[PDB]
RNA sequence: GCCCGGAUAGCUCAGUCGGUAGAGCAGCGUGUCCUUGGUUCGAUUCCGAGUCCGGGCACCA
């Protein structure tokens, strides 16, 4: 818009994750505040993360929010994702712009469901590293409780692969420190010096082929239709051309300008969160979910053989088989498609707890690749997490 | 063609369509009786149409509505199985879990009416576990998921005491009517009393005994006990039989009226006995009051429940306050009922404290959630209650939803419950009814009046204020009871001044009507100022003015308006005060969730409680491996404990049983079911105990199937169980083990549970498998359809009933299945036909003809058909391959079952030891009850073979005791026994002398030198152990399966075996039967093999006919070389090449069966040198 | 992105106490009621998700 983001620092996508009204929120502000009263900052306040009317009114996030914030040796984007079971969706697609995922559980209610859910889906959209932070640590003065929550977070942790012993856990207070108690805000201290530690600095493809999954489109007035999301590979530059691939037939276009947290970019490197301006695009004809993409580059397929598990009644799954003609959607990195199952021969049910081979046949074409994990979710829950074994169609 | 096997499974060998249709048809016919089952009920389950489902209302019964629910369940799985049949995982898998949802709505399902379905939903338990077992392999495999059993032949396993008790007891004292009186009461006490099984009148063994110790026995005392007898003891145990009757919902009177009737024969006999010694009818006053007044409380506390609308009414202003949450108020609460306000807490505590016995039953975890958001302290944290996963998960959803989504279930169940209270108050209405009517036939028809009755005492109330419930109660029934005396007695005033208005508009005819009415309101005309009237009357309507006593009618009535009017409003009063009561006790009780405690108990519960776990355990580990350790033999005892002192348990679960001895395999197989007997019970007791009070527990139709497959697994395990007990030397233990596990046979979701051989031609047997998987027989089947039509169509004088119909149906059922298997030779079908016709044109001519010419024709029907019948199936069993006799027995016995059933609806060893018994207790009795000691002598002596010598050995001895009617006689039996224990005795492994002393003392003691019998002991075991080094039986089976040339046979066809896998290479494959000519059976299947051409037949034949060699030791190796299930799976020519390949594979494994085959011959020639030197050493020791 | 409402024969539609879908037209209906699951003894019917379509809100790199 105006300035025109000076890079100085690495840049990190993180984001907060975790069962709903837990704190993640809070914490987001909080973690602004202390950064900006310790460094240079913004100080963004809780009301102008969840602004929208209908959060206000419900009182929970429903959308993600994007913050950002800068540490001494990095520059952190940072997604708040909703903590409701309803819109786990949204939180999916956020978790899908994540290098590092803060676990936010409350210590006056230990791991949840959607701790667990959040997790796996987090694990199944390419969230690598995961740290914890024991928030609301002003309302047990107990220890025990607070080693058993800690206990029973890195069991779940290391269920989904995450090294649970690893993973640092912070035990402090996002309500306190973000009122101003300075015992508090050295937990949010040393949350930041676990962000730069802790998370590696990620290796970027840069010459590779641009690709950008789209989180959000927005329409500007006066200046078009801007979509944005995370750079996954490559370089997008002004004056590009690119393709739209994915749900609906694929379009063509020209980059007229990126930005990134409203500041003005020659160009858009992977992993950085930005936002591409697209020329003589109306807002409907882009959704969330498609692609945008070096020309002929990118090829939308439909069947694809995958490894899937299924989950079992405990871990929030099915209770019930499912036979073929099963139609769950299928969550790829920022999309969500109706996909049909076929199971191997001489199989006929899967039963909740099981691993299988099975062949999907999308409705639509989406961008997809061997080795490309995927969340499947029906009647609101989660009840299967496979990886793209091959691409047939 | 996994799908076409599993169809052909459910068709053909689990039949679960037609098992299905046959249990709705009985539960219905039952249901509906008529003669076993009051209108009431039947009334509910009448159908405009078959075709349709029964409607399930909120104003029908709970039982009603449980019954309703299972018939139709029956009837979707059916139709289900059916359209499976015409035609599939889905729908079986879906039809499956109807009928587990059907058995889990019985598990939740109020005794009476378990005891009413179980002996008809028992026969399908075993079906559904293989049909879940079978649905089971359309899954991914799962290792050690289940690690059971292997269920080998579970498919050939596949299968009036409560109105005669009371009866028969009463029939027994009246038997019992100096010391001849001194041991008829012991036997009847012990044949008596120790009976239960079916004492749901809770109290009869103080009956049972209280009768005998009365009828064991100045004339003051003896009185007194009669009336004690009369009107305590018997009139509350009619009132416990008829609740008993009323709670299941039978017929007034069914199992009451013959128990009165012998009860009434037994006191006027004990009565009539005491009189002869020095009053006595059973139904004099107090007796009739007695039983009314149990009877009007009953009737009272029915009507009571039914009226009550404060529970309705809590709930639905629970569920209209949850409901009332609108979006934005639920999330303001954050969707948490936790979160609401404090007096909406109260509110809503207060309602839930009056319903949630039904919440709780339906909802066992939706109750605890509810509990706990209302009566936890905000202040708590989740993390210090320690809530398990599940429950996490149920706690994190919308807590409103999840209340609301009960609303109509619960209130259903109140509803029903209503209903079923008010059907019990019309069932003990027509109690009342019919012992009104039983009570006037039994004396003679005829009322006796008396002077000397007390008048009405109209009760009056001072009640305290701070009193209980039942406090309050108690004097609600009292009032309520009086209420029903006094409208009791208003009827009969009425009856009583209609009938004199109507006979004579005091020296009369009918005066019975009169007493009979009068009777009814005699107290309460006493009550009032009117002895001289009440005496007057009774003089002159027992031995003789009626138009002065028609003047105190308007008084009377008067008198009993208000009596009823000011005790209507003391039953309001005190029903007010009861409902404060019953408020301030809920007040003070704090609210606790009840679902855990509601499932301990439903019926797998109350199992999981018993804990037959750990004493199946205690007994295998502490009863029974010690018993195996001191008898069985060291040899034997080798094999099953390396340790020397404890069964080898790092190998408990054997699989291979072909290498061990058939003693030591029974051993392997014996401990294998009380293993897993074991973990089944383990299982099914963990999966039934609610003990966790942080956890929830989900009421699903989807854990049934797990119980099922459990239970299965255990009954099929007992069952080898009872098999091993069929044999003399391991009688005692097994059966102290099934003693242990009798607290499962008498649950109405297992029961028994399973069932508690021909040979014919292979190529007949492959040929009947493969007609049974491609579905004469249509021709009979037609003119038995005309049959059946022709005798529906019979509209004639000689009316048929529908009852009538339907038994001729089953007959011709029957008929059908006997004859669809039956093979007509030529002629026989020609000569069958017009039997039948002839047949079917006599019964369209029934009436035509008198009724001797018609039996006579139908006679020789009868005979012509059975003849006919005879001769076609003897031609079957010749041309199948099978023993003359056998299947033409069956033929002639259905058709002569068919002709007797049509005639009559249109209008051994153990015989040796008998006679040896009865032989031994009649020679002192002729020389100087018997049967009884026969019989028990019999049984404990169950399981002897005697051989083909002792036989005649036995014999000669009886004939020579018959000519002589001493002690050589019973010396002879003795030994002839102890040679039949030493045989059974070497069959196991046991110890020699044990079993075998056993069974001389056991004859011993029934009886009230020896050297000889020592000494020819000895030369038995001498001549059995010359007789086993004689044994050939491993060779013998070495040169059946492969004969002396198998090693070159193997080496000259292991390099045309590689040849298998160019243009003359076909002319070794002609010429290697010049040079490696099979001779043995599995190397002509090699032979086969290398042919490779399976699609002609003559090699089909050929490879059947090796298989028919080669089965009797395959079937050891494996069980799935059977002749039903494998013959079944050869259709295509590839299907051959597998099972020859399949066979070709278990080479390693028949050596190993002929090595096994080898070792037991070792092993036996050691337990007989060890029986020598044993008894070599008795005799030396015996000097 | 968040709500709301619809989808039943070739066309127009009734079916609501959950008990096998029927009226007109068109030329006597395997239309299990858009699809997928769940609850239920039983689902067009109740719950959820999804695919289209319609119209109300939100937002603005
Ligand atoms: N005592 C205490 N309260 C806290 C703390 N952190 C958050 N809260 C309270 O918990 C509530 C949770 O609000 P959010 O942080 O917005 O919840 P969320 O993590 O965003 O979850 P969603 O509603 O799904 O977005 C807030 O109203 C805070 O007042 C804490 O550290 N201590
Ligand atoms: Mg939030």
């Amino acid at each position: 818009s105006k300035e025109k983001f000076e890079r100085t620092k690495p840049h990190v996508n993180v984001g907060t994750i975790g069962h709903v009204d837990h704190g993640k929120t809070t914490l987001t502000a909080a973690i602004t505040t202390v950064l900006a009263k310790t460094y240079g900052g913004a100080a963004r306040a809780f009301d102008q993360i969840d602004n929208a009317p209908e959060e206000k009114a419900r009182g929970i996030t429903i959308n993600t929010s994007h913050v950002e914030y800068d540490t001494p040796t990095r520059h952190y984007a940072h997604v708040d994702c909703p903590g409701h079971a309803d819109y786990v969706k949204n939180m999916i697609t956020g978790a899908a712009q994540m290098d590092g995922a803060i676990l936010v559980v409350a210590a006056t209610d230990g791991p949840m469901p959607q701790t667990r859910e959040h997790i796996l889906l987090g694990r199944q959209v390419g969230v690598p590293y995961i740290i914890v932070f024991l928030n609301k640590c002003d309302m047990v003065d107990d220890e025990e409780l607070l080693e058993l929550v800690e206990m029973e977070v890195r069991e779940l942790l290391s269920q989904y692969d995450f090294p649970g012993d690893d993973t640092p856990i912070v035990r402090g207070s996002a309500l306190k420190a973000l009122e101003g108690d300075a015992e508090w805000e050295a937990k949010i201290l040393e949350l930041a010096g676990f962000l730069d530690s802790y998370i590696p600095e990620p290796e970027r493809a840069i010459d590779k082929p641009f690709l950008l999954p789209i989180e959000d489109v927005f329409s500007i007035s006066g200046r078009g239709t801007v979509v944005t999301g995370r750079v996954e590979r490559g370089i997008i530059k002004v004056g590009e051309e690119v393709e739209i691939v994915g749900i609906k037939e694929t379009q063509k276009s020209t980059c007229t300008g990126v930005e990134m947290f409203r500041k003005l970019l020659d160009e858009g490197r992977a992993g950085e969160n930005v936002g591409v301006l697209l020329r003589g695009i109306k807002r409907e004809e882009i959704e969330r979910g498609q692609v945008l993409a070096k020309p002929g580059t990118i090829k939308p397929h439909t069947k694809f053989e995958s490894e899937v598990y299924i989950l079992s009644k405990d871990e929030g799954g099915r209770h019930t088989p499912f036979f073929k003609g099963y139609r769950p959607q299928f969550y790829f990195r920022t999309t969500d498609v109706t996909g049909t199952i076929e199971l191997p021969e001489g199989v006929e049910m899967v039963m909740p707890g099981d691993n299988i081979k099975m062949v999907v046949t999308l409705i639509h074409p989406i961008a997809m690749d061997d080795g490309l994990r995927f969340a499947i979710r029906e009647g609101g829950r989660t009840v299967g997490a496979g990886v793209v074994a091959k691409v047939l169609s | 063609r996994t799908i076409e096997t599993y169809i052909i499974y459910l068709k053909e060998d689990l039949k679960i369509a037609d098992t299905c249709k046959t249990i709705k048809d009985g539960l219905l016919k039952s249901i509906t009786d008529k003669t076993h089952f009051s209108e009431e009920l039947a009334t509910y389950f009448e159908r405009d149409n078959p075709n349709a489902p029964f409607k399930v209302n909120t104003t029908d019964p709970t039982q009603v509505a449980v019954l309703k629910k299972l018939l139709n369940a029956l009837e979707n799985a059916e139709k289900s199985f059916r359209a499976i049949e015409n035609i599939a995982v889905m729908v079986s898998y879906k039809a499956v879990h109807e009928i587990y949802a059907a058995l889990q709505l019985i598990n939740h399902s109020n005794s009476d009416i378990q005891d009413i379905v179980g002996p008809h939903i028992q026969k399908l338990l075993p079906q559904m576990a293989l049909a879940s077992k079978a649905l089971g392999n359309f899954a991914p495999e799962h290792p050690e998921e289940s690690a059971g059993a292997v269920l080998a032949g579970v498919v050939n396993m596949l299968p009036s005491n409560l109105i005669f008790e009371l009866p028969h007891y009463f029939e027994e004292l009246q038997k019992l009517i100096m010391i001849k009186k001194a041991n008829e009461t012991k036997y009847y006490f012990e044949q008596l009393s120790s009976k239960s099984g079916l004492l749901a009148i809770p109290s009869y063994l103080s009956i049972v005994k209280r009768l005998i110790a009365h009828s064991t026995d100045a004339y003051l005392d003896a009185v007194a006990k009669l009336e004690d007898i009369k009107h305590n003891i018997l009139p509350q145990l009619i009132s416990e039989l008829e609740m008993v009757e009323e709670s299941m919902g039978l017929k007034p009177g069914l199992l009451t009226d013959p128990a009165l009737e012998q009860m009434n024969k037994y006191y006027t006999q004990l009565a009539e006995q005491v009189d002869n010694i020095a009053l006595g009818v059973l139904m004099d006053d107090v007796f009739i009051q007695k039983r009314r007044s149990n009877q009007e409380s009953r009737l009272n506390e029915a009507r009571l429940s039914s009226e009550d609308k404060s529970v309705l009414a809590a709930a639905n202003r629970f569920f209209d306050k949850i409901g009332s949450y609108n979006s934005i108020h639920k999330a303001w609460s954050k969707w948490s009922l936790a979160n609401i306000s404090q007096s909406e807490k109260d509110a809503l505590i207060k309602e839930y404290k009056q319903f949630q016995p039904h919440f709780a039953a339906l909802y066992p975890d939706i109750d605890k959630l509810v509990v706990d958001a209302l009566t936890q302290p905000t202040g708590s944290n989740i993390v210090s209650r320690l809530y398990s996963s599940d429950y996490k998960q149920l706690w994190s959803s919308d807590h409103f939803k999840q209340v609301l989504s009960c609303k109509d279930s619960v209130l259903s169940s109140i509803q029903q419950s209503l209903a079923q209270s008010e059907f019990k108050a019309k069932l003990i209405e027509k109690t009342m009814s019919h012992s009104e009517e039983t009570a006037y036939s039994m004396n003679n028809k005829t009322t006796n009046l008396t002077t000397r009755v007390q008048p009405f005492e109209p009760l009056k109330f001072t009640l305290e204020d701070d009193k209980p419930v039942e406090y309050y109660h108690k004097r609600v029934i009292a009032a309520s009871n009086q209420i029903l005396e006094l409208e009791r007695a208003q009827k009969g005033v009425a009856e009583f001044f209609n009938y004199i208005q109507k006979k004579y508009p005091l020296d009369e005819s009918d005066k019975e009507f009169l007493r009979k009415a009068y009777k009814t309101f005699q107290p309460q005309l006493l009550a009032l100022k009117h002895d001289d009237i009440n005496t007057r009357l009774v003089s002159s309507l027992t031995s003789s003015r009626l138009t002065d006593l028609v003047s105190l009618k308007s008084g009377i009535n008067d008198y009993l308006n208000e009596k009823i009017s000011d005790l209507n409003q003391d039953k309001t009063t005190l029903l007010d005060k009861e409902e404060e009561a019953r408020e301030e006790q809920y007040a003070k009780n704090p609210l606790v969730a009840k679902g855990a405690e509601l499932e301990k108990q439903t019926l797998f519960g109350q199992m999981s409680k018993l804990k037959l776990s750990k004493s199946v355990d205690d007994f295998f580990n502490k009863k029974f491996q010690t018993y195996l350790k001191d008898n069985l033999s060291p040899e034997v005892w080798k094999q099953l404990s390396s340790n020397g002192e404890t069964l080898d348990f790092d190998k408990i679960p054997y699989l291979e049983f072909h290498k061990d001895s058939p003693e030591v395999a029974m051993y392997k197989q014996l401990i294998n079911s009380m293993h897993y007997m074991k973990n089944g019970l383990e299982k099914l007791e963990s999966l039934n105990d609610y003990g966790d009070p942080n956890n929830i527990y989900h009421r699903t139709r989807f854990v049934m199937t797990t119980f099922n497959a459990l239970v299965m697994n255990i009954c099929f395990s007992k069952y080898y169980v009872m098999e091993a007990g069929n044999n003399p030397g391991l009688k005692a233990i097994v059966q102290e083990g099934l003693d242990l596990l009798k607290p499962l046979e008498g649950m109405p979701l297992i029961g028994d549970y399973l069932k508690t051989p021909p040979k014919q031609n292979i190529i007949t047997a492959w040929k009947k498998q493969q007609a049974v998987v491609e579905s004469d027989q249509q021709l009979i089947s037609e003119q038995l359809g005309k049959i059946q039509e022709a005798i529906d169509n019979f509209d004639g004088d000689l009316e048929v009933s529908d009852s009538a119909r339907e038994k001729i149906k089953t007959q011709i059922g029957e008929f059908a299945k006997g004859i669809s298997g039956l093979s007509f030779g030529p002629g026989s079908v020609k000569k069958i036909l017009a039997a039948l016709t002839k047949l079917e044109t006599q019964l369209s001519n029934l009436d035509k003809e008198s009724p001797e010419v018609t039996l006579g024709k139908l006679k020789d029907i009868h005979s012509e058909l059975n003849a006919q019948f005879r001769a076609a199936a003897e031609y079957t069993e010749y041309h199948s391959g099978q023993k003359f006799g056998s299947y033409s027995n069956n033929i002639s016995t259905i058709v002569s079952n068919f002709c007797n059933g049509l005639v009559s609806n249109l209008p051994k060893d153990t015989s040796y030891l008998q006679l040896i018994a009865e032989s031994l207790y009649q020679i002192p009795v002729k020389l100087n009850e018997i049967d009884a000691n026969v019989k028990a002598f019999v049984e404990g002596l169950n399981g002897l073979s005697f051989g083909p010598g002792s036989v005649k050995k036995i014999l000669s001895t009886a004939a020579k005791l018959q000519m002589q009617l001493l002690k050589e006689i019973q010396a002879e039996f003795g030994t002839i026994l102890m040679a039949a224990a030493d045989n059974a005795e070497f069959h196991l492994g046991l110890k020699p002398g044990t079993y075998s002393r056993t069974v001389s003392e056991r004859f011993e003691k029934f009886y009230s030198i020896d050297t000889t019998s020592t000494q020819k002991r000895l030369a038995r075991e001498m001549e059995r152990l010359e007789s086993v080094k004689e044994d050939t039986s491993a060779i013998d089976t070495k040169k059946s399966i492969f004969g002396t040339e198998h090693e070159q046979f193997s080496t000259l066809y292991q390099p045309y075996a590689s040849l298998r896998h160019l243009h003359a290479i076909d002319r070794v494959f002609e010429e290697r039967h010049k040079i490696n000519k099979p001779s043995s059976p599995f190397d002509k299947l090699r032979d086969l093999y290398l042919d490779g051409d399976f699609e002609k037949e003559e090699n089909k034949e050929q490879f059947l006919q090796l298989y028919a060699e080669l089965q009797p030791h395959l079937i050891k190796i494996n069980y799935q070389y059977d002749l039903a299930y494998f013959l079944r799976e050869l259709q295509t020519p590839e299907d051959f090449k597998a099972a020859t390949e399949r066979i070709i594979n278990d080479e390693s494994k028949l050596q190993e069966l002929i090595t096994g085959l080898d070792d037991t011959k070792r092993l036996k020639v050691k337990l007989c040198e060890e029986r020598i030197g044993y008894f070599i050493d008795l005799l030396k020791k015996q000097e």
